[PDB]
């Protein structure tokens, strides 16, 4: 009820997580399949707060929040092991969910002339999408994406295949 | 050599044991098979004829080569914006090969210490040469295949250095003639320009946007399992597919099931199809005005 | 039946434990030898009477007892990767004729490489010091590891194989001391030849100060450069080097002395393209009609590699036609078209000098 009147947004981003997770048998009957993941963005108000709502209404299996900056580190190759091993964890956690904020920091696309530059950023994000493009599971763990700006296009052209349900704010009625 | 088995203070070796190493590097991927096959995709019959050529002709038809004196292809470049869906292509037909198959992720070769990826790739091609014939598939080569320009510094200079070491395994040493290795890249923007060769990247195929025939075909393959009310044009929405990726046709099906739920209708309808089309593409919103 | 008992009696001799390796630093007396283990600790021990004291010498690989920690047996030298640097194999010889061009480069490296070995007299008479080094670079064209490879399997004698990715070493860049020891065994098996593939990475500039890797790489480079700045005679050892771009190699390598000669591959002329096309038309069975000037007119600016892949593309396109002997019309079609696809993917082939 802390939502500010946004309904179609909260309805879609709700049925995309609760309904498949609360009543899995429903889709298995009608299957078809529910989408892999979602996307949120727009002006700051209100980002990341509807995420807190997903925390509240969250019933059983825990979900893992992931801030954007902890991916990028110096001494390259660290955030890669990171994202990989947290995916292995989520594959241990049986139907647990992941959320990403500030993805626009780590998904900067595409490149520059040189010398880079994006090369660590690229290998981390493209590595993320690489983990996303393996056939298994993937992931039965959903995902969640909330940011400010919709750019950049490389993760945004890699999402619509796996991910879906891009919804925009709205903003005060 | 190494690994020779010796017991503590004995400093004598009872048995010489193989083979090699190591954990994640030893087994990056051991694939049983993915269930999908080439029959699940459509519109690629020409380029999948080129693929099925490059992979299948060394397996069964090697005798034909030795009759004609033919050098088979090795590197085969795979590029296009998703989708396409070239990963289901390569891994589907990889499950149709029955030969040994190893998946691999491009950025995996980026490592913590200097040139770990080198011994990594050498171990990979060593177990590949052991399992010969075999197939190794890598993606996002352009992530590790950006040579940059000039010092300093390329943090991947060791990784791309290992790529040039793959060009040495394709250059100064012939034995890679067995176990064809396939590569895929979403964007051909940055490359090692030396990657052009038959042992290196040879058959190079652009994967375009699917065509309305192929779009309605493959989307019909995604919806063929689900209950559909037997009124669908596939022509109407095939033309309503503009700039779509086949993956966004999948999203059209997935959304068809989504609002098919909230409708309460037990079976899918065409208004649902065009609905989901409008849903995923193109975006939103503004308002209806000024155009009357 | 009795041979088994011979083996079992060998086990009775295996009840003797392996000894511990070490080096000879100095010797304080005849009963005091200043030694060090390969693992780092230093010791002073006497020894038995089976030694020859003068034969000991400082800087000597020896084996020590497990308790007395003293020399019983010794061996002069050992190196693991060497025999693997010698285990490279290449066919040809005849490939040295198969490569076509480039003639003046072929004969040039034949002179500066092979001639100091067989004929030091010609050089020592005129007063000229023999060049100890050379450089190759593609792919402005290609054929580096081919040409030089058939020089290693051509001249034979003693030759050493090096990939730049084996000097990585992870901890403690002692792959540097593997360059030192490697040069010492090149001073053992001399005359020897040294390959260097992909010398850009192990040739970098350290332009921007950064991280760790670049610094220790530059450290092994200091080892290289100062071992070509000798203090040593490298007359008897040969060094061949190949890399994409002769840019990041630093003025130290670009300086003569260390690197005397500079030779490149260029895009093959339609004459050499003609020739390499000839030798690539040999192994492939063809129809009675053959015209090479068709492909020579059509194919322009390819690498020699791109040209042989063009021939293979002709034949493997001709497995669709299922004909054993194949016309060169199918070769004009598939060669022409797919070759021009290679030229659409030929982006950014233009390299420095
Ligand atoms: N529509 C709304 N309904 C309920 N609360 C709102 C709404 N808009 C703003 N708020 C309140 O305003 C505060 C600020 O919004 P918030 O900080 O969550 O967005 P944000 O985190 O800045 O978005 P972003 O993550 O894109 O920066 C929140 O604590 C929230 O309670
Ligand atoms: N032409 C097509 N034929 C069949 N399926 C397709 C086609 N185009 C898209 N798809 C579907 O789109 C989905 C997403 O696949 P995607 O395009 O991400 O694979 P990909 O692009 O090869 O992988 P990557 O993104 O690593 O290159 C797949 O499940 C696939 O079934
Ligand atoms: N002049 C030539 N004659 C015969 N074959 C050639 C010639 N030039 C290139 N090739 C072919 O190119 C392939 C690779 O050998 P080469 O040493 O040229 O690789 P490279 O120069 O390291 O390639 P790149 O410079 O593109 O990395 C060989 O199979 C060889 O048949």
């Amino acid at each position: 009820s802390d939502v500010g009147g946004c309904k179609e947004q909260i309805e879609k981003l709700r049925e995309v997580v609760e309904t498949p997770l609360l009543h899995p048998e429903r889709f298995v009957n009608l299957g078809i399949e529910p989408p892999k993941g979602v996307l949120l963005f727009g002006p700051p108000g209100t980002g990341k707060t509807l995420c807190a709502r997903a925390v509240a209404n969250r019933t059983d299996a825990c979900f893992i929040r992931v801030i954007g900056s902890e991916l990028v580190q110096k001494y390259v190759g660290e955030g890669a092991r990171m994202v990989r091993e947290l995916f292995e964890m989520a594959r241990t956690k049986k139907a647990c969910l992941i959320f990403f904020d500030e993805i626009d920091a780590i998904g900067g696309a595409r490149f520059d002339d040189g010398a880079g530059g994006d090369n660590e950023v690229q290998r981390t994000m493209l590595e993320l999408i690489n983990q996303l493009d393996g056939f298994d599971p993937r992931g039965n763990i959903k995902v969640l994406m909330a940011t400010n700006r919709p750019d950049t296009l490389d993760p945004a052209l890699m999402r619509p295949g796996r991910l879906d349900r891009k919804i925009e704010f709205s903003l005060p009625d | 050599g190494d690994l020779v088995g010796v017991n503590k203070d004995s400093y004598l070796i009872l048995e010489t044991l193989p083979t090699e190493y190591d954990s994640r590097v030893k087994a990056m991927e051991v694939d049983e098979r993915p269930t999908e096959q080439y029959s699940d995709i459509g519109g690629l019959d020409k380029q999948i004829q080129e693929l099925v050529e490059a992979i299948v002709l060394p397996m069964n038809h090697k005798e034909k080569f030795e009759n004609l004196g033919i050098q088979p292809p090795k590197g085969v470049l795979m590029y296009g914006p998703p989708g396409t869906g070239k990963t289901l292509l390569a891994r589907a037909c990889a499950a149709q090969t029955k030969a040994t198959f190893l998946k691999l992720a491009g950025p995996q070769l980026v490592q913590m210490f200097i040139g770990d990826g080198a011994k990594l790739v050498r171990d990979a091609f060593a177990l590949a040469k052991e399992k010969a014939p075999s197939i190794i598939f890598i993606d996002e080569l352009d992530a590790i295949g950006t040579k940059r320009f000039d010092s300093e510094k390329a943090g991947d200079r060791e990784v791309q250095r290992t790529m040039l070491e793959l060009l040495n395994q394709l250059d100064g040493f012939q034995p890679n003639t067995q176990v064809k290795v396939i590569a895929a890249t979403n964007r051909v923007d940055i490359l090692d320009p030396a990657l052009l060769r038959s042992g290196r990247l040879d058959r190079k195929i652009e994967f375009p946007m699917p065509n309305e025939e192929a779009r309605a075909r493959i989307m019909q393959i995604h919806s063929r399992k689900m209950n559909v009310s037997p009124d669908v044009n596939y022509e109407e929405l095939a033309r309503c597919t503009d700039d779509f990726n086949g993956a966004q046709c999948k999203a059209v099906c997935v959304e068809a099931g989504m609002i098919a739920l909230r409708r309460g209708a037990t079976e899918l309808t065409h208004e649902d199809y065009m609905e989901g089309i409008l849903e995923v593409q193109a975006k939103k919103k503004a308002n209806l005005q000024y155009y009357a | 039946t009795k041979q088994y008992e011979k083996s079992e009696n060998d086990l009775k001799a295996l009840q003797s434990v392996g000894q511990i390796v070490g080096e000879v630093l100095k010797q304080l007396t005849e009963e005091k030898f200043i030694v060090k283990a390969t693992n780092g600790p230093r010791y002073v021990v006497g020894c038995r009477r089976q030694l020859d004291k003068s034969k000991l010498k400082p800087g000597t690989r020896v084996a020590l007892d497990m308790t007395t920690l003293t020399i019983m047996r010794y061996l002069p030298r050992e190196v693991d990767p060497l025999v693997y640097n010698m285990s490279h194999e290449d066919p040809g010889n005849v490939s040295y004729s198969e490569i076509g061009g480039l003639s003046e480069q072929i004969r040039e490296l034949r002179e500066v490489i092979e001639l100091p070995l067989t004929n030091p007299e010609l050089f020592q008479r005129v007063g000229i010091i023999p060049p100890k080094g050379c450089l190759l670079y593609g792919p402005p064209g290609t054929g580096k590891t081919l040409l030089a490879r058939a020089v290693a399997s051509q001249l034979d004698c003693n030759f050493l194989k090096v990939v730049s990715s084996s000097i990585v070493d992870k901890y403690i860049g002692e792959s540097a001391r593997l360059i030192r020891e490697m040069f010492n065994y090149a001073r053992d098996h001399q005359p020897c030849i040294i390959f260097m593939d992909e010398i850009d990475a192990i040739g970098g500039r350290r332009f921007s100060e950064g991280t760790s890797a670049d610094r220790e790489i530059q450290r092994t480079l200091m080892e290289l450069l100062n071992q070509m700045d000798g203090f040593d005679t490298l007359h008897r050892v040969k060094m061949i080097m190949a890399t994409n771009r002769p840019d990041t190699l630093d003025p130290a390598l670009l300086r003569p002395g260390r690197l005397d000669r500079k030779i490149h591959i260029d895009l093959p002329n339609e004459q050499a393209r003609l020739d390499i096309l000839k030798i690539h038309a040999g192994p492939i069975t063809k129809h009675g009609e053959i015209d090479y000037e068709a492909i020579v007119k059509l194919s322009d600016g390819f690498n020699g590699a791109d040209l042989r892949n063009v021939c293979t593309e002709a034949g493997m396109f001709a497995i669709r036609a299922d004909h054993d002997f194949v016309v060169q019309e199918d070769f004009m079609k598939a060669v022409r078209k797919v070759a021009d696809s290679k030229k659409l993917e030929s982006k950014l082939d233009y390299k420095p000098v």
